[PDB]
């Protein structure tokens, strides 16, 4: 090459993406609690895993806003807080948890006026750093023949989740829209591996089914032209 | 040096002036035949009459069907060569006339809308090559390209005085938008022409006046590539 | 105004049937004015602001008969003057001999114009005579310019189109 | 010329009214085909870079880089405008060709059903580098077509105010 | 398309039996649009970006029997000259000789490829012939890489999934 | 090099031999392209069978149809180039064979005389230029000249021995009567090929056998005149 300038790494990375959606209904019957927790589940969708699966050691911190309005687009004055949870610590299951009066937990208050939100997390998991395959057996325990009593739900992986309430005597009478947009800060691969050709049946298996495809039939025929 | 009965030339002690100081050279950054390119070959004549109003090639267009050279390079779109072109009038003293020649960079084409209906058609096949026969004008002051022939004094231009000297010759660079871009797919530059003075004479002179285009590659070319 | 008189548009005509009459009436030099000075570049580049000053210069070459002889004048009233009457009150302005063995390098300077001026008018200084087996009619054609010293001080917020 | 582009956008009522509503603007490269129908996939690109701010802080200021695969954007083009290796036949997308505009832009509403209120909305534009090549002319006459400057039988002439060169 | 027919996909089979025919018809190189281009890496990650420029080089080794005798020749035909009606044709362009004594160390460079440009054909140089008590039929096997001069220019918000 | 698949080459270590110590060179005594010609085509494949007997053709009469630079040559006359040829037989470990490979200087043409009456007729238009398609032999002691095959040794000649090596190189002199002589007029020189072993095999084995015909300019020209 001669210059090398315009063609910065910078552009290689860096795009905003909608990853997340956050339904608040104020009734239903998948939600009749009145409160929902998200952890923070990356492989949950194909489409944003597709370039993550390239990658395969990484630690990063987040950062995240969150911006509310209607469908029409009109804009309201209402205010939250937003309190995290360490991993570590399990997660609420009913509203008589201690979770909420948990003084211990730091969080940060900002408003809507002001400029938009900038936070920043640190990397608590107790790993060196996040590993997205492992030709073994997830559980790090010395028992090698049995099965724990907490099978499928291993929070132990993921890096927590968020509580959200209405700061009022009463509950709120106005459901909201919030999207959610992804970003890297750093970026550092070790071991290059193949993306995934072929969709997925399911959500945390790559298996496949008995309809086998091919990446291409444009070709009628190779014997002409 | 011209296998015929013509070896016309314009003298060797041409005036050639120099336009900021930018003359043509060879750009040979990193960011043999010289015997046949040599020897240049005479137009065919043509004969002027007095309801002419002029005349426009597109370049290298003409050269494809006429050179030698021409036919066998329809398959290699590579082609860089400036150009030397001479204008000179024969008259004697009983002739009046000026001409205005110069050189319009992306001569586009514009179409016309005519009739009760602004709705035009597709060109037809056999006006796509006119060959020497060319196009005739409609409308003056576009010259079929929409532009108004007074401010076309933004590009290199020269005038023709007939009352001191006779032949005039100018000079223009090369340009291109890329350092290698094709040559069969993008037009290079055109020529203009346009009578100032209508023929006028009186009875026993001569009518005709001819009309000499010369072509002469000042700067050679070494060329020979894939493109 | 007509079609088919197109082309003739660009000269203007001179015959020897007028005699000591007036050739040209060129308007105020305005280039924000109506008049010729529309077409030209600076007047529309004019046509955003207000204040212009600069100097002006005229260059004519003769294109007539080869045993023709005679003797041409083309001078510019200074500012204050009015329009000539007589070629007496042009006399005392500045004026330029145009001989037929020089055709172009005369060169005639006006040294500074703004916007209350002056004018310029263009008479016959004499009859162009030929003899038999010559033609009756002739053109002329002139050039206009400006000097380095053109400037621009303020911007307007005025649009000409349309 | 190449250059980047800034722009900022102002709602408002026909009285001058301000109202609180918020947008967020999100980008499609002009690669990527623009969306036809509703159901299209364009909406659920997360790779697509996007940039929220509010109305009550100072003015946007956005900037986006050149991103045409070409050099620089060309006004004029003495010949056939597109591309490829055929010469004599037509694209089956004729008069349709984005491949050399820079794209566009997708607007939607924050909430669960649809805005009630039309808005009204004016965009100023600007150049930040100035550098020219080439001086070419200007137009003089009107213009029939939008995409050819095409001309009718009805002549102009630039100004006609001398009632007659004879006189004064 | 059929199941039992997957291992034989990643190559193509070459007999005896066709004399002077036409092996392989390359469609237009250009990763964007589909092909053969749509597995490879770049092409991929293409799918983001408008632009590109590089150099193309092919290899090619010769498996045939070890008491065969012959000569294969690969060419590349340069922009500008259409599909190669005849050899004749093929023999201006960039030719490269292939000898079955050395297998591997033959390197074809196409200079440029930009985004219209050329076309590359592969003929049946000579029919491949073997006496008595010999396979009738052999297999070839090629390779496709890029040098250093590749670079991206202009982003774009396009994806290829779903 | 070469657009399309096919860009094969004779190695860079072959072990050329000098003839009498008068290798070919370049006459400038007195008693640029050089981008397209050092770029080698090649021809398109043959299938040789059992009955044949052998090919010839007229040089350089062939090229003037295939190569791009033989169409604009047949109104210039001039040409010179030496020539290197390459000869290979692709062969397994179940084949037996030996070729006889010489050039012939002006490879005289003559008829016969058949039939109850010695009288010929002129040849037909249609065999005049037989392209690709070649002649076919009649009596093989002659081979169409006159001349017994056991004594072409007194030209240059090489044996084709495929016991040790399997690929050759002759090279040989251009010869001229006259510093300056046309070249479309006087023949410069044939090849000839001549079967030694008939094609045995067994059943199995491969039973074409390829023919290649290499043709590369050892010697450079530069060339260029009316001649």
């Amino acid at each position: 090459s001669h210059s090398t300038a315009e063609t910065t790494l910078d552009s290689f990375f860096s795009r905003a993406g909608l990853v997340g959606e956050i339904d608040l209904p104020l009734e239903g019957t998948t939600n009749p609690n009145g409160y929902a927790n998200w952890d923070i589940d990356i492989t949950g969708y194909a489409q944003m895993r597709r370039k993550v699966e390239l990658f395969t050691y990484m630690r990063f911190d987040a950062e995240f806003t969150f911006v509310a309005c209607t469908p029409t687009g009109q804009v309201v004055p209402q205010l939250l807080q937003y309190m995290f949870v360490p991993p570590g610590a399990p997660k609420p299951d009913s509203r008589e948890s201690l979770a909420w009066q948990t003084a211990t937990n730091p969080s940060v208050f900002v408003k809507l006026s002001d400029p938009p939100a900038q936070v920043s997390v640190p990397f608590m998991s107790p790993a060196s750093a996040y590993q997205w395959f492992y030709d073994g057996y997830p559980t790090f325990g010395e028992h090698k023949q049995e099965k724990d009593l907490e099978y499928g739900a291993c929070p132990n992986n993921m890096m927590g989740t968020f509580s959200v309430r209405t700061v009022g005597t009463s509950k709120s009478k106005y459901p909201l829209v919030i999207r959610i947009y992804m970003r890297m800060k750093h970026v550092r691969a070790w071991i290059p591996r193949p993306m995934r050709n072929q969709n997925y049946l399911f959500k945390a298996n790559p298996n496949y089914a008995g309809n086998f495809i091919k990446p291409t039939g444009a070709s009628r025929t190779a014997i002409t032209t | 040096l011209t296998i015929g009965n013509s070896t016309i030339t314009t003298q060797e002690a041409a005036n050639i002036i120099v336009g900021y100081g930018e003359w043509p050279s060879y750009c040979s950054d990193s960011d043999r035949p010289d015997v046949s390119v040599n020897r240049f070959y005479t137009l065919d004549t043509k004969l002027w009459e007095k309801s002419s109003k002029g005349w426009y090639w597109k370049f290298p267009d003409v050269l494809t069907e006429t050179g030698v050279f021409g036919q066998n390079a329809q398959f290699h779109y590579l082609y860089r060569s400036g150009f030397c072109i001479h204008v000179q009038c024969n008259a004697s003293k009983f002739h009046q006339g000026a001409l205005l020649v110069a050189v319009l960079p992306e001569y586009v084409i514009g179409t016309v809308a005519g009739g009760t209906g602004t709705e035009d058609s597709h060109p037809p096949y056999k006006q796509t090559q006119p060959g020497a026969d060319g196009f005739e004008l409609q409308h003056p002051y576009v010259l079929d390209a929409g532009i108004p022939i007074s401010q076309l004094t933004v590009c290199p231009h020269q005038w023709i005085n007939l009352r001191t000297n006779n032949c005039a010759t100018i000079i223009v660079p090369y340009i291109n938008a890329l350092p290698f871009d094709s040559a069969l797919n993008h037009c290079n530059f055109g020529l203009l022409v346009v009578p100032i003075s209508p023929l006028d004479y009186d009875q026993g002179a001569t009518p005709v006046i001819p009309i000499t285009i010369t072509l002469a590659p000042m700067c050679s070319e070494f060329a020979g590539l894939r493109q | 105004t007509n079609a088919t008189s197109l082309m003739e548009r660009l000269r203007f005509p001179v015959s020897a049937q007028a005699g000591k009459g007036e050739l040209c009436a060129v308007f105020r030099a305005d280039p924000g004015r109506s008049g010729p000075w529309q077409s030209t570049l600076l007047g529309q580049l004019c046509g955003y602001y207000t204040q212009w000053s600069g100097s002006l210069e005229v260059t004519f070459m003769f294109t007539g008969s080869f045993m023709a002889t005679g003797k041409m004048l083309i001078a510019y009233t200074p500012p204050g003057g009015p329009l000539p009457k007589d070629r007496a009150t042009a006399m005392l302005g500045t004026h330029v001999i145009w001989d037929f063995g020089l055709q172009s390098s005369v060169t005639l300077v006006i040294p500074w114009i703004s916007n209350t001026t002056g004018l310029v008018s263009i008479w016959y200084q004499t009859n162009y005579v030929v003899p038999i087996g010559a033609p009756n009619t002739a053109y002329i054609i002139a050039l206009a310019a400006a000097q380095k010293n053109f400037t621009m001080q303020l911007c307007k917020d005025a649009s000409d189109i349309l």
